[PDB]
RNA sequence: CCUACCAUGGUUUCAACGGGUACGGGGAAUAAGGGUUCGAUUCCGGAGAGGGAGCCUGAGAAACGGCUACCACAUCCAAGGAAGGCAGCAGGCGCGCAAAUUACCCAAUCCUAAUUCAGGGAGGUAGUGACAAUAAAUAACGAUACAGGGCCCAUUCGGGUCUUGUAAUUGGAAUGAGUACAAUGUAAAUACCUUAACGAGGAACAAUUGGAGGCAAGUCUGGUGCCAGCAGCCGCGGUAAUUCCAGCUCCAAUAGCGUAUAUUAAAGUUGUUGCAGUUAAAAAGCUCGUAGUUGACUUUGGGCCCGGUUGGCCGGUCCGAUUUUUUCGUGUACUGGAUUUCCAACGGGGCCUUUCCUUCUGGCUAACCUUGAGUCCUUGUGGCUCUUGGCGAACCAGGACUUUACUUUGAAAAAAUUAGAGUGUUCAAAGCAGGCGUAUUGCUCGAAUAUAGCAUGGAAUAAUAGAAUAGGACUUUGGUUCUAUUUUGUUGGUUUCUAGGACCAUCGUAAUGAUUAGGGACGGUCGGGGGCAUCGGUAUUCAAUUGUCGAGGUGAAAUUCUUGGAUUUAUUGAAGACUAACUACUGCGAAAGCAUUUGCCAAGGACGUUUUCAUUAAUCAAGAACGAAAGUUAGGGGAUCGAAGAUGAUCUGGUACCGUCGUAGUCUUAACCAUAAACUAUGCCGACUAGAUCGGGUGGUGUUUUUUUAAUGACCACUCGGUACCUUACGAGAAAUCAAAGUCGGUUCUGGGGGGAGUAUGGUCGCAAGGCUGAAACUUAAAGGAAUUGACGGAAG
RNA sequence: GAGAAUUUGGACAAACUUGGUCAUUUAGAGGAACUAAAAGUCGUAACAAGGUUUCCGUAGGUGAACCUGCGGAAGGAUCA
RNA sequence: GCGGGAGUAACUAUGACUCUCUUAAGGUAGCCAAAUGCCUCGUCAUCUAAUUAGUGACGCGCAUGAAUGGAUUAACGAGAU
């Protein structure tokens, strides 16, 4: 469920699918995709009815190089973010780490602004 | 804790301790031959140490074929073969004999030559 | 701490107990960091004083320079008997790669004793050694004469810049050290510092070591001839040696140079950060399941746990004195580093919790965190403008304010609408906020505690019993009596609120995004999955009988079988094994494995509308069960072919191939050992990414089959599972190739050069052959994979 | 009333001596094996289809590398 | 029932292997100085006031060898150092 997730949307950008077709719904999916919207990595999104769970819709615009998960959800600190950001992102300046902070799920540099620690989900660059 | 069973690096030297060299009272002076690719009789000595008490064979280079390292010579014994691999021509030796050294200084230096020392 | 008595527990695979090894930390080295290796000097803590024992003295000792008895050593002795313990300093002997004087002193600091002042082998100093770092460093100047090669410019006449040689060259200047004199500070001692003048001596206090084939800057000539020699690696030396040896000839560093020790880096080669397993070393034979590790999912606060960020100590900077960035002292702020354990605040992640609920009867009663939007204020950024310091808007973040709202019920014809009520409790203090001086109430801030009701429990209400507290009436002042309040136990009607137990539906939308994830019931269906009991056919062999006379083998041959009638042809009878065809590019079984036909017991997979319990799940060391063939034990059976064994042939030999015979095996029941190049050389389970065939289910308003028409079909559309497999783009890889062996997670197994070695030894299992677990000395410098060219073949065209 | 010395009794700590058991090291009759090293002996096993295709596991037998029974693999081309 | 003579490897020292004669044709796995050994106080280690037993091997086998069988291998005795 975590493994598959960011690989599907990444391979969609690799080939050049304009919208990507992804699905599930319960309550760890969509607001870091609003952090991706703020940063300009994806575009708009909406919800479509299903029989069970739900269907998402995501609009892409050819931005993602590689996104992927951090499969063990390690502890990040308000100092040691960038020990991970060194290996996670091969580029610095480009990309960001998404932390599951204590103040919800937000960006990593936004997490230093709040001064809040937590776990990690994935990288985007 | 976890690790696979790693062995630390081992010098192939039957003397140990924490010493660079070693004294040895010797048994005999031999003149042994060598392996396949090279001829000539290369000189050696059967050095028996005092502290460690191990039997070793050591190569004695010198500008003296029958140079003085006799039966009961108090000769100093160093590395060369401990450092690096053991010697190809005459195997078994992995110890080289030092000149004019120890307490007594019995074993002589390189003679009949007048280039710089060594 | 110890004993008596009583109970039988305590510890342990989260590693007891035992064996081996070891002082521990601040810290030190190396590295980019992660980490790995160490625990010298310094500093802090513990433990020890020849060995073993015990005690006293004392506040402190079971006491290094204290005491007593005992033992071993060496020593003295009038032989009666005594006196000793350098793991304090200097030194002696022995051990060893190897490590310094039987020096000086109380000045200074500090400790010990009213002060004076005395003691200190503490300490402050000296001596010894390139032991290392550090600086001076292995030497460098102004001027002139002459000769040669290269380059710019040139009026070609020369001129400029510039240095491997050269000259009794000239002017000299210069340190380090000694010596005489002057001047200076502390002294108990050894060696005195600094500046200037004059004279004298020595001279930057004699430069060596290493390398020159590649790695690794640098070649030529002689001499020697596998000798003499060098060797870290690969190698060089047996006549033209850039490798030996000497020269001259070069390179690199230098008071150090080379070698040896050992740690770390190189090494992503033990991978936490940061590793591989189709063919190079590497997936356990296969299933199953426990401990253990991991966890789909809605709404929540508390509790528990992990992880910070900030403050406490030290250093630098800031301040003062001072020549100073030396150094010392004090106060404050900032910044950086360290010991990793406690407290507290603030937002999480992971972990845990129900439609409903006594009953005639009425069905009764009540409600949500938060998100989001708007407005105001504050902070930071950017633009315009100012020498620079102002202004408007947008956006980020924080705080405050803010209701429309939400809900149980009534009145309404319905309904708009309207009327009423609600949206936690308690305690202490401090701040702000109505009316008053206050009190007090409300809200906010911070804590504690808990988070659908009607069996049950609490409160209200009533009764009764006990206790506490307050007030009044009394008192022969102890106490009694009455009233109010609180708490505890018990009982009953009514009102209101809280725990707990069983069972079932749906999957809605906001925080990782095209998700039905586990078990089956119902109803159809396929298959060589299994065991047993039957049955049939062909071929072979044996036995008996008829008709008929030589065969069988091979490259030729013979052993061998035949006139005592063979081969054979037919008939009849018997015994065992195997199932041609069908048979496949087929199906089944988790793998091993599974082929005539029929019957019985009995298992698993896939499909279809659904129905249905509601994370029940995944994986799994140990452990348990199963096991092709070969081998072993006991009892049977032996048709068809045959290891061992016996003859014939072939050959130089032939203990083989070949031919004639033949034993154990091969078959069967029970029991055992348990392996295979046990195979897809590819672990299991779940999600993403273009293209066959076999089985199930549905469709083909059209056509065909065909007379119980069931055609199950023909032939075409799909939709699902297995998926002989073929073929291929993206993509990956060292490549062949793969089509995931691309690529991803959760979890488990396994690899760290070849030989020695799946061996040695112990444990464990076995009846025995043997299995399982499982190294080192030592040897060596490579073993190995993918891919190419060419010669050759008793290979083909 | 006190001190020294002697005798008896109680309880504690550790040593010393003897016996049994286990581990380690050295000496060692004796026994089995390996590695390196020139020449040899016997056969041609492996290597081309090496003129019986090899190798591995397992069992029996032989002066000898070996030969034979049974199973499997490509480590013989091609997916046997 | 299961052989002789002759020649032969650096160097002390030995015969792998080869030839020749003779006969019907010339032995494996495993072990050795014996209830069997002329030769022999053989030859070596350890033990013992001497110690050849205890126990450690040597090779110099007068004359070891798989079915009236080699070989694996626990229990038991008025039997043997």
């Amino acid at each position: 469920l975590l493994a598959d997730a960011l690989n599907a949307i990444n391979n969609a950008e690799k080939t050049g699918k304009r919208q990507v077709l992804i699905r599930p719904s319960s309550k760890v999916i969509i607001k870091f995709l609003q952090v991706m919207q703020k940063h300009g990595y994806i575009g708009e999104f909406e919800y479509i009815d299903d029989h069970r769970s739900g269907k998402i819709v995501v609009q892409l615009n050819g931005r993602l190089n590689k996104c992927g998960v951090i499969s063990p959800r390690f502890n990040v600190k308000i100092g040691d973010i960038e020990k991970w950001t060194a290996n996670l992102l091969p580029a610095r300046q480009f990309g960001y780490v998404i932390l599951t902070t204590s103040a919800g799920i937000m960006d990593h540099e936004e997490a230093r602004r709040k001064h809040v620690s937590g776990k990690i989900l994935g990288f985007v660059y | 804790n976890y690790k696979k069973r790693l062995l630390g690096t081992a010098f192939k030297s039957s003397p140990f301790g924490g010493s660079s060299h070693a004294k040895g009272i010797v048994l005999e002076k031999l003149g042994i031959e060598s392996k396949q690719p090279n001829s000539a009789i290369r000189k050696c000595v059967r050095v028996q140490l005092i502290k460690n008490g191990k039997k070793v064979t050591a190569f004695v280079p010198n500008d003296g074929c029958l140079n003085f390292v006799d039966e009961n010579d108090e000769v100093l014994l160093a590395g060369f073969g401990r450092k690096g691999k053991a010697k190809g021509d005459i195997p078994g030796v992995r110890f080289k004999v030092v000149k004019v050294s120890g307490v007594s200084l019995l074993a002589l230096w390189k003679e009949k030559k007048e280039k710089p020392r060594s």
